[PDB]
């Protein structure tokens, strides 16, 4: 029960924000306060969205 | 500018800024911040919560009289 469901939309609209990636730290729970010890991978149109 | 018609998009509450500036549909009424700061007739050297906060706030006030 992780996916997190997000503002982002298809069909642009919403784009993907940097800040709707991290706002997903909270549902790992006390595993994402670290930061260091964490890797994200974004799809790609969420790399030119990021931009 | 156009707060009357970003009605129609989002209605009363705006956003928060990482999602306004991400749908599309807002980016013909008011794109970027550049924008925000040349019409609110801030400037770059205001920061852009400061810049934003204005914003929301011109939002609110100037919602249809209901």
């Amino acid at each position: 029960s992780a996916k997190v469901v997000t503002e982002a939309k298809a069909d642009g609209s919403v784009l993907v924000t940097a800040k709707t990636i991290s706002k997903l730290r909270r549902k790992l729970g006390r595993h994402g306060l670290k930061l260091s010890k964490l890797v994200l991978i974004v799809s790609m149109d969420a790399y030119y969205d990021l931009l | 500018i156009d707060y009357s018609g970003l009605r129609t998009i989002f209605g009363e509450k705006l956003p928060e800024s990482h999602i306004f500036f991400a749908t599309v549909a807002a980016h013909k009424y008011v794109p970027s911040y550049a924008f925000l700061r040349r019409e609110l007739g801030l400037s770059s050297a205001h920061t852009n919560r400061k810049v934003w906060k204005k914003f929301v706030e011109a939002y609110g006030k100037a919602i249809p009289p209901a």
